[PDB]
């Protein structure tokens, strides 16, 4: 469960990288 | 860029990390 | 800023990771 | 044991987005 959970947190954290690059 | 790369490195612990938590 | 943030919320997800895997 | 290394990688990248955003 928590390591599913920090998964999904460093998913939603490289979207945001990919974004402040991206628009 | 930079920061794409590094968020494509955190997807890839993300997904070591599915792959602990799962199976 | 917002690469700030997200190095914070990084460095919190390692150290809740070295919780995890220290017991 | 791949826990600790990752965490470890993690605060190597947090501290490089940190010299970034300086």
């Amino acid at each position: 469960g928590q390591l599913k959970k920090i998964a999904k947190q460093l998913k939603k954290i490289a979207y945001q990288l990919k974004k402040i690059a991206q628009g | 860029g930079q920061l794409e790369e590094i968020a494509k490195q955190l997807e890839e612990i993300a997904w070591q990390l599915e792959e602990i938590a799962q199976g």
